[PDB]
RNA sequence: GGAACGAGGUAGAUGAAGAGGUCUGGAAAGGCCCGCCAUAGGAGGUAACAGCCCUGUAGUCAAAACUUCGUUCUCUCCUGA
RNA sequence: GACCGAUAGUGAACCAGUACCGUGAGGGAAAGGUGAAAAGCACCCCGGAAGGGGAGUGAAAGAGAUCCUGAAACCGUGUGCCUACAAGUAGUCAGAGCCCGUUAACGGGUGAUGGCGUGCCUUUUGUAGAAUGAACCGGCGAGUUACGAUCCCGUGCAAGGUUAAGCAGAAGAUGCGGAGCCGCAGCGAAAGCGAGUCUGAAUAGGGCGCAUGAGUACGUGGUCGUAGACCCGAAACCAGGUGA
RNA sequence: UAUCCUUGGGAGUCAGACUGCGAGUGAUAAGAUCCGUAGUCGAAAGGGAAACAGCCCAGACCGCCAGCUAAGGUCCCAAAG
RNA sequence: AACAGUGGUAGGAGAGCGUUCUAAGGGCUGUGAAGCCAGACCGGAAGGACUGGUGGAGCGCUUAGAAGUGAGAAUGCCGGU
């Protein structure tokens, strides 16, 4: 029996075409060009994924040194000094803290400096 | 084993033994599945062709000259990968049949009727004739004996006047002991076979 | 088995490989064949026993032997085979093909002697074997030649 | 169509018991003079095919008994 | 070369049984509830999918004329141990 | 009919070997569908007409003659968000603001700004490659079938296994058909001998075998042989014709 | 520590590249050429060397707005003296 | 359950998705089938549903069988733009 073409075809690009919206002028229109920026797109979207774990901690990171600083301590040493008095709370946490309430961040960096002064 | 023996009224008149080595025997469901596909395959006309580039019309000439026209080049107008050309490969005459060995077709056979009889589907009639050709007379014979859906009717030799009366009717096949096989057994959910039949297959079989 | 209900016994049926169908079946572009030269091309390949032109092994060997129009082959039986049999009974070609024993005769029976023979018989055979006439002959039976 | 045997090959191999190929040693059909005498008895006796070349050439001889 | 007869081919004939009730619907052949014919439940068509609406089908028949085959008769021919 | 269903199937579903092309031999297309029924839009309005807007017919006119369905490229109209200091393989991750409200989901649309980031394919030691291929969209377009060989797997029987043509039968199953084929015994070039046999002067040694045994029929799958043999592509060769 | 061998089925490969080390050819030139030896690439994404197949670190089944480290870094671009 | 592993070209092996047709069961459909057009749903992938609009008569599902069975590239062929 003979197997016509039939819709298969149209229905598998589709789904690609609709991937694709909100893609800048024939990458949202014609299926290879949009073909291939979808598959970019996946490459883009798995290498970002780790990449958003990086900015965020360097984010965290920035964000601390600011508040440590005005508590007239280095990140450096604010971070050796949480480690020395057993402060398990991450940068994440800590830089919620600088911005959301900074005297709570201000009494674990007068926790630090206490380990530091030691 | 012993199955009841009825007769066209629908009374049982006592029973019957089947011979085991024939009705018996435990049922090979892996010879069964060959036995159909074999069968099903051996029924195939398989009377399908294409026209390849050498049998589609024209295309002698070579559509343009091999350089310079900045085109692919090409053979012919009728390659296969041109609209109207040749099919590459693609349905030609050929037969599905094949046997299988003689000792696979009995078991087969017997395997299927076998199982008839462990479902209750094996009705033996002390024996089968009607007067007349007449299609009412055996829709009545059959609701006589409860038999709903498909049922293959198995006589001893070639009854014509049942074989008639048969016919017309829906998924009631007529078959002589001799015709009988794996696909019509298979397919009927009843067998109505007479007396003088079951002995005439166990003769061939047993 | 009903005809909504068939299935095959595992592993007697397998799916047939289709290649040039796509990176991920395995044998997509390429088909299995690899990267162009003669073996790639379509009715490629070499002919059976050629070695790139170094001399094929059959060449650089010598033909041996001639065949003998008049050679004889004989349907063997050994003594092992005859045990089968009843005690009594002439066991001649012609029982032995319709028994099944032999299955063509070829230019005769001959009888060999491998195995043992624990019957008095009266084997009627073309040819046999030193052990094998012996054997029978111990056994109480006859071994005539005919 | 049969598969036809390869005539050159049925003219030199012979199948053994096991289904082994028996074959004759080159280097027997002059010179003997440039031969030693230890080397003429070895490749007076016949020899095996090896495996190597046996899978190459198995399927000229299919039709040999 | 000629008759008689038989079976065919080249047109045709006849041919059973539900507008069943009801529900949607432009339109029932469909759904639901009931029947009936069948040697006929092949098929096509009919305002949606029909064994019971039409042409048909199974079955049984039919040829002025032409044509094919067959069997008998006529006719023709014929000694061999 | 486990054949095609309008790029398919005949080149030709249609006024097709036609139109067209060629001096000629010759080559050679494209092109199906209103509705159940023309009931094929009376009449009115704009217009020279075409084409429209009503009104009627119809179940439907968004079925009105290239008249079933009507995808994508492509061309437009309206606007919810953004856009005139910006360096862009155009996305992706982060992210206010504004606008919406879903197959109700740690929702949808847009995207100021930040980070990262040189298409796809082929061919290559190595290609973002300034190496090759693709204007775009759609359809079509490439390991198949027959017959043999071999291996794996499954099944039947098993020192046995199996029929071919053919004859009966639904173009079937099946029944009959044992001719033939493979295996159970091998060794030798052969005569021949035979669990041995060949070499040899040899009860010697050694080779190939046996003792240390499973084959066969059918089916599926892998590969191979012969066939165009995975598909496309030469420049040429030959044969018969057509042209001054 | 968990490979290795025999038999059989199916392959692909025969253009290699650079880096370190031991040599030849060359001029103790070449991103040159030809071998030995180890690695990486080829067929390997991630981090570093500004960018940078072959160098340094290290092997991506997948998710996380968690943590510790490698090479390399910590004045600003740009995480950290 | 524990432990271990899970980059990959040529290539080998396994398990699947989907398309057309057939058989057998069981269904859907004029109270609207296929196709087409949306959507924020589902599955590990190929993919599968549900709802609404269009459409106006055919089509799924389960098991098995058979293949003209899957296209983005061939200066591919044809059509449209
Ligand atoms: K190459
Ligand atoms: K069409
Ligand atoms: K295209
Ligand atoms: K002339
Ligand atoms: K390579
Ligand atoms: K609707
Ligand atoms: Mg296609
Ligand atoms: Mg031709
Ligand atoms: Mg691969
Ligand atoms: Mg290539
Ligand atoms: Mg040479
Ligand atoms: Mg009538
Ligand atoms: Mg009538
Ligand atoms: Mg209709
Ligand atoms: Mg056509
Ligand atoms: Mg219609
Ligand atoms: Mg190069
Ligand atoms: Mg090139
Ligand atoms: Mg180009
Ligand atoms: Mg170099
Ligand atoms: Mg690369
Ligand atoms: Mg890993
Ligand atoms: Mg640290
Ligand atoms: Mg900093
Ligand atoms: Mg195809």
């Amino acid at each position: 029996p003979r197997v016509k073409g039939g819709t298969v075809t149209r229905k598998r690009r589709k789904k690609v075409l609709k991937l694709a919206k909100g893609y800048f002028g024939s990458k949202h229109t014609l299926y290879k060009v949009a073909n291939q920026q979808v598959m970019k797109s996946g490459n883009y979207a798995f290498r970002d994924r780790r990449q958003k774990k990086r900015d965020f901690r360097k984010l965290w990171i920035t964000r601390i040194n600011a508040a440590a600083r005005m508590n007239g301590l280095s990140y450096s040493r604010l971070m050796h000094g949480l480690k020395l008095s057993g402060i398990e709370v991450n940068r994440k946490m800590l830089a919620d803290l600088a911005v959301n309430d900074l005297t709570a961040f201000n009494q674990l960096a007068d926790a630090a400096k206490a380990q530091l002064n030691k | 084993p012993k199955v009841a023996l009825y007769n066209q009224n629908g009374s049982t008149a006592g029973d019957i033994e089947l011979n085991a080595s024939v009705f018996g025997i435990e049922p090979n469901e892996s010879v069964v599945f060959d036995a159909i596909l074999m069968q099903r395959a051996s029924l195939r006309q398989g009377t399908h062709k294409v026209k390849n580039r050498s049998e589609v019309r024209g295309g002698g000439r070579k559509p343009w000259r091999q350089k310079g026209t900045g085109r692919a080049r090409q053979g012919s107008i009728r390659s296969p990968q041109w609209r109207g050309g040749g099919v590459v490969f693609g349905p030609t005459p050929r037969s599905y049949s094949y046997k299988l060995p003689k000792k696979v077709r009995r078991l087969a056979i017997k395997s299927v009727l076998s199982s008839k009889v462990i479902d209750n589907n094996i009705i033996v009639l002390e024996d089968l004739t009607l007067d007349t050709a007449k299609t009412k007379e055996m829709a009545a014979i059959l609701k006589g004996l409860s038999v709903e859906k498909k049922a293959l009717i198995v006589t001893a030799d070639a009854n014509e006047a049942v074989a008639l009366s048969a016919r017309n009717i829906p998924g009631v096949t007529v078959v002589e002991a001799n015709g009988i096989n794996v696909l019509d057994v298979v397919n009927h959910e009843k067998l109505l076979i007479t007396k003088a039949a079951v002995e005439k297959v166990e003769e061939v079989l047993a | 088995m009903k005809l909504h209900e068939l299935k095959p016994s595992e592993g007697s049926r397998k799916t047939r490989n289709r290649v040039g169908r796509g990176i991920g079946s395995g044998n997509g572009k390429t088909a299995g064949k690899g990267h162009k030269g003669q073996n790639a091309r379509s009715g490629g390949g070499v002919r059976p026993g050629f070695e790139g032109g170094q001399m094929p092994l059959f060449q650089r060997l010598p033909k041996r032997g001639f065949t003998n129009i008049n050679r004889k082959e004989y349907a063997v039986v050994n003594l092992d085979k005859l045990n089968g049999f009843a005690e009594g009974t002439e066991v001649t070609p012609e029982l032995l093909l319709e028994t099944g024993v032999i299955s063509k005769l070829n230019a005769g029976v001959k009888i060999l002697g491998n195995g043992k023979l624990e019957k008095k018989l009266t084997v009627k055979a073309n040819k046999f074997s030193a052990s094998a006439k012996e054997a029978v002959e111990a056994a109480g039976g006859t071994a005539e030649v005919i | 169509p049969k598969m036809k045997t390869h005539r050159g090959s049925a003219k030199r191999f012979k199948k053994t018991g096991s289904g082994k190929l028996k074959r004759s040693h080159a280097y027997t059909s002059h010179l003997f003079a440039n031969k030693s005498q230890k080397q003429k008895r070895k490749l007076r006796k016949s020899a095996v095919v090896s495996a190597g070349d046996f899978k190459r050439i198995k399927q000229m001889l299919a039709n040999i008994k």
